[PDB]
């Protein structure tokens, strides 16, 4: 089965230099060509370079001459982009692809996906406080419930109810940026048999600090 | 002059094969004579032009207000105007005279552009500087003593030219307006230099042709034969076809060399017209034209020259 | 080289009627009797899909309802049946013409019947009181449109700065929208105070909901 | 660059002027295989293992396609008496495409057995099949004479020695008539000058080589009358394009990039010509489109040096060679010193607004020289000095002071 895998998130400073990787598996790397993309959120996707891996030779954009650098590794089967100097409109999400021939060239397959934030903030492990209403009007036959996660840096934060529980009736907030902070929410909705009968807890897992906060409600 | 050509030795004879290029190797210099011969052609077309176009080092220029004779000299200038610099006749002169195997075409040392600038330079010094441009530095003769003087060269003296000189401005502006709608009208006068776009273009048509057909050989291909026939076999069909490509090669050399002798004899008179018809008086018979010599107004030509007699008829 | 745009930016197509979103060339893509042509399908969290190559042809694995047709410079995505797993943004590319580019794109919506946003708004948990912050925060979820307003009034005073609003994408069963909003205050500011009313506006709505607690 | 002058002209010093040491080449990297996939296996072994054969006279035509067949059993593995082959090799077997292919199979004589070959004049070979000399084919033989054969002999086989003229090639007698050498009228019957002309076979297994038969397979190959037939046997690549590569395409082979082909094509197609007689144009055996070929590695290396004497610094020309893509040196390709020119792009010469009087010519009006911690300059060839005088009627220049100079010109005799 052939599957591109990339890491979830890079952090850069502004000035430094960029490395990323694109590994391939399943297919002969020096036989398929390798695409880079670039979407920033509400623009939409652009086109960033294309470079035969045997040659090392490169296509490049007009606009993004001399910002990218591309090269191969033959060896470990890994394609990499070199992003140089990169600025704050360069935070975009990246892909890889395998581009397939026939007559008109398709992209077969992608990776798994790339957010690269460019910024001088430390890392911060976050503090994650729980929401609870403390009463009920009892007006309704459904319990709402809500999770609040604060002060982490880079974006983003997987949260998840009971470990993958509940896969419905689950809201998944976007971060907003506040004085080098990132901050959103998350909320579920229970039936009242279920929150007396069960306990549910609000599972955060950080990626880049390797932290896990478990809370409960 | 004549267009400028080279041969690669690697491209025409081989079809860019590894087992062509070791057999080459084994024939050693045949293209390496044919190459060098066409590069020595191709020196001496730059040389044709420094003995023609330019014969001075100094270059002359027209002053803004001109009055010279009562004439309309406008059609031989160059127009300020246009960013090219081109007279009026030389407009009718350009425009009447109209995949890779490895065979280019070299490009000239000398633009059209600078052929016209030292065109400009010896239409000037003709009328304006005289016969002395050339013998030395230049004088200041005015216009109008100067066809007295070539009227004396050919026996004429000056009772003819300042009695007679209002009607000379009706017979030389009528003159010159005759040959600017004949060059319009008709191109049949142009093909002199025709031919010798059409000599370079049907020698080059005829070379291209010989990769198709076959030279005894089954397959006329270098690939056909490796990818079929025993390597005994190959050895013998590949080596007919590279002794056929190197007589049709070595002919193609012979031909343009001959026509580069051809070319050589008449730039050596085209030089010899600058040199008396156009930088001095000649009281020459049928060299300068029919009838007796005053002058002569040499214009911008591609792979040539287009000459402008005045004469005493 | 070919410049690809597509109008318009956004479309929203009720469930069982047809989708035409046009992908327009500045050049011709037609060469050798073929265009170069292909169709992408962007769900949010994920890479873009294929579905539609040389347009003539559809991919297996791709469902029937996905089909295309047209030629020379005005090509037509046609969407029918319209199911609601179908909402995404759309793309469309061309390999003929080095360097490529991209298209501008155009995101299709699901338009069905309108729904009040349920208001719930939590006191702050204890847990934050020891560190010496509080955040009252109230949920609006379960609307149709995504044009809503959020009002925050404490003891009969309307605040404006340190509020926080977050919106989704269009959900893939129910095609509504969620917004939170973060309210971020003191422990000073959280003892000399009691009410916290949480509004909402919208536009089936003839009267703001008001819900508030009593610590 | 330096040492790339002094290879050609085969001297130890660099005289001052421009030369050519060699040709732009461009490597190949890949090599496109494009091969049709069939999911059908061709039976050869319906013509080779079967127990009855025809005769010369008349034999069975077969005509195989649209399979994949085997070729080692007609070389790598080879149980046989006697392979032979004439135009295609044995080695290429599994390389070529042919137009079509003709099985004839019959069972002849060992001491006959010689005259199937491109022109041969025989019993056998005569009246019952020829081959033209154009004839591209393999001869398989293997001895037969321990299954078929019978000791009392094989009457089943025949063989026709009389016709009256020379049979046309590819072409099966049927005919019955007796062979009438004289004026009397056979009849169908024997009588005076009347024989029988279709007789048997010989075969025995206890004799010579005369008389063993053997198992003869004539293979009939055509070359490019029309596509491809099973295939050549091999692997599949993908397909690649804008990129200088080496190319094979059923049999056939080339060098370019592939691009995008805006003319009609027809649908019966393989491949086609240019009108430079070359394969511009080729059609996938899989699907149908068509793409266009334009070949590589175009243009050449030319060189502008001062002499030893002089410095060693070398500046290098490129002549129809594009230049934004870019011999066995990298170590100009840094760039900075390129000018563009109208012949190409011109490494290692700064260029200079200023208008002097050069030396080395290059082309197209821009000339170039060694001037100042110095370098090559390039620039634009000089008119001379310019001269400007007001003129009226009124005035005239005579010269009051003379001069005597003496020129020197130099004829060859």
């Amino acid at each position: 089965q052939v599957q591109l895998q990339q890491p979830g998130a890079e952090l850069v400073r502004p000035g430094a230099s960029v490395k990323l990787s694109c590994k391939a598996s399943g297919y002969s790397f020096t036989r398929f060509w390798m695409n880079w993309v670039k979407q920033r959120p509400g623009q939409g996707l652009e086109w960033i370079g294309m470079i035969h891996p045997s040659d090392s030779e490169t296509r490049l954009n007009q606009k993004f001459k001399d910002k990218a650098t591309l090269t191969v590794d033959k060896s470990s089967t890994t394609a990499y982009m070199q992003l140089s100097s990169p600025t704050s409109e360069d935070s975009a999400v990246y892909y890889c692809a395998r581009k397939d021939y026939d007559y008109d060239a398709w992209f077969a397959y992608w990776g798994q996906g790339t957010l690269v934030t460019v910024s001088a903030a430390k890392t911060t492990p976050p503090s994650v406080y729980p929401l609870a209403p403390g009463s009920a009007a009892q007006t309704n036959s459904m319990v709402t419930l809500g999770c609040l996660v604060k002060g982490y840096f880079p974006e983003p934060v997987t949260v998840t109810w009971n470990s993958g529980s509940l896969s419905s009736g689950v809201h998944t907030f976007p971060a907003v940026l506040q004085s080098d902070l990132y901050t959103l929410s998350s909320s579920v909705t229970v039936p009242s048999s279920t929150w007396p009968s069960e306990t549910v807890t609000c599972n955060v897992a950080h990626p880049a600090s390797s932290t896990k906060v478990d809370k409960k409600i | 002059s004549m267009t400028k050509t080279s041969v690669d030795c690697t491209m025409y004879i081989c079809g860019d094969s590894t087992e062509c290029s070791n057999l080459l190797l084994q024939y050693g210099s045949f293209c390496t004579q044919l190459k060098r011969a066409l590069t020595g052609i191709a020196v001496e077309q730059d040389k044709n032009t420094q003995e023609v176009f330019a014969q001075v080092k100094q270059i002359y220029k027209t002053p803004p207000i001109k009055y010279f004779g009562g004439f309309n000299f406008s059609q031989i200038l160059p127009d300020p105007s246009k960013p090219s610099k081109r007279s009026f006749i030389e407009d009718l002169l350009f425009n009447k005279v109209t995949k890779f195997k490895g065979l280019t075409v070299l490009p000239p040392l000398l633009t059209d552009e600078m052929i016209a600038q030292y065109t400009s330079a010896l239409l000037a010094g003709t009328i304006t500087s005289g016969w002395t441009f050339g013998a030395g530095a230049a004088l200041q003769i005015p216009f109008a003593m100067q066809m007295a003087y070539r009227f004396n060269g050919i026996g004429v003296t000056q009772n003819v030219l300042y009695e007679n000189q209002k009607l000379i401005a009706n017979q030389f502006n009528s003159a010159i307006g005759k040959i600017q709608d004949s060059l319009s009208s008709t191109a049949s006068a142009l093909g002199k230099l025709q031919d010798v776009v059409n000599h370079n273009a049907q020698a080059l048509n005829t070379l291209v042709k010989q990769l198709s057909s076959k030279f005894g050989a089954i397959s006329s291909v270098l690939n056909d034969i490796f990818s079929r026939l025993d390597p005994p076999e190959a050895e013998v069909q590949i080596d007919r076809l590279i002794t056929g490509r190197l007589q049709s090669l070595q002919t193609y050399v012979t031909q343009q060399l001959i026509r580069a002798a051809e070319i050589r004899a008449s730039a050596n008179l085209a030089a010899t017209k600058m040199s008396e018809c156009v930088l001095g008086q000649s009281k020459r018979v049928d060299f300068c034209g029919k009838g007796y010599h005053l002058m002569s107004f040499p214009q911008s030509a591609p792979h040539g020259v287009v000459f402008l007699h005045v004469t005493y008829v | 080289d070919i410049v690809l745009t597509q109008s318009p930016a956004s479309l929203a197509v009720s469930l069982g009627q047809r989708a035409t979103i046009s992908c327009r060339a500045s050049k011709s893509v037609s060469a050798s009797v073929y265009s170069y042509m292909h169709w992408y399908q962007q769900k949010p969290g994920q890479p873009p899909k294929l579905l539609i190559y040389l347009a003539s042809s559809l991919e297996s694995g791709v469902p029937a309802r996905f089909s295309g047709s047209g030629s020379g410079t005005d090509f037509t995505l046609n969407i029918h049946p319209v199911e609601e797993e179908d909402a995404a943004t759309y793309y469309c590319h061309h390999s003929r013409e080095l360097p490529p580019a991209f298209g501008g794109g155009t995101k299709l919506e699901i338009k069905r019947a309108d729904a009040a946003p349920t208001v719930s708004i939590f006191p702050p948990s204890s847990e934050q009181l020891t560190s010496g912050g509080a955040s009252v925060v109230c949920f609006l979820n379960n609307f149709y449109p995504k044009d809503i307003n959020v009002k925050w009034k404490i003891d009969g005073s309307e605040r404006q700065n340190g509020v926080l609003n977050s919106w989704t994408d269009q959900d893939s069963k129910d095609s509504t929208y969620s917004m939170s909003s973060t309210l971020t205050l003191t422990k000073d500011e959280y003892e000399r105070h009691n009410s916290y009313t949480c509004e909402a506006t919208h536009k089936t709505s003839t009267s703001p909901i008001v819900k508030s607690f009593n610590r | 660059p330096l040492s790339e002058t002094k290879c050609t002209l085969k001297s130890f010093t660099v005289e001052k002027g421009i030369y050519q040491t060699s040709n732009f080449r461009v490597q190949p990297t890949e090599s496109i295989v494009r091969f049709p996939n069939i999911t059908n296996l061709c039976p050869f072994d319906e013509v080779f293992n079967a127990t009855r054969f025809a005769s010369v006279y008349a034999w069975n035509r077969k005509r195989i396609s649209n399979c994949v067949a085997d070729y080692s059993v007609l070389y790598n593995l080879a149980p046989f008496f006697t392979f032979k082959c004439y135009g295609v090799s044995p080695t290429k077997l599994n390389d070529l495409c042919f137009t079509n292919v003709y099985a004839d199979s019959f069972v002849i004589r060992g001491d006959e057995v010689r005259q199937i070959a491109p022109g041969q004049t025989g019993n056998i070979a005569d009246y019952n099949y020829k081959l033209p000399d154009d004839f591209t084919g393999c001869v398989i033989a293997w001895n037969s004479n321990k299954l078929d054969s019978k000791v009392s002999g094989n009457y089943n086989y025949l063989y026709r020695l009389f016709r009256k003229s020379n049979l046309k090639p590819f072409e099966r007698d049927i005919s019955t008539e007796i062979y009438q050498a004289g004026n009397k009228p056979c009849n169908g019957v024997a009588g005076f000058n009347c024989y029988f002309p279709l007789r048997s076979y010989s075969f025995r297994p206890t004799y010579g080589v005369g008389h063993q038969p053997y198992r003869v397979v004539v293979l009939s190959f055509e070359l490019l009358h029309a596509p491809a037939t099973v295939c050549g046997p091999k692997k599949s690549t993908n397909l690649v394009k804008n990129k200088c590569v080496n190319f094979n395409f059923n049999g056939l082979k080339g060098t370019g990039v592939l691009t995008e082909s805006n003319k009609k094509f027809l649908p019966f197609q393989q491949f086609g010509r240019d009108i430079a007689d070359t394969t511009d144009a080729v059609r996938d055996p899989q699907t149908l489109e068509i793409l266009d070929i334009t070949p590589c590695s175009f243009g050449g290396v030319s060189v502008i040096t001062p002499g030893t004497n002089t410095s060693n610094q070398v500046a290098v020309l490129y002549q129809g060679v594009n230049c934004t893509e870019v011999p066995t040196w990298r170590v100009y390709s840094t760039g900075s010193n390129v000018f563009q020119t109208r012949a190409g792009c011109l490494i290692g010469a700064e260029y200079v607004n200023n208008s002097y009087e050069c030396d080395i010519p290059i082309g197209a009006g821009i000339c170039a020289s060694y001037q100042t911690s110095q370098s090559i300059i390039a620039y634009t060839m000089s008119l001379g000095a310019e001269n400007s005088v007001a003129y009226s009627n009124n005035s005239i220049a005579i010269p009051t002071n003379f001069t005597i100079s003496v020129t020197t010109e130099i004829l060859p005799v």
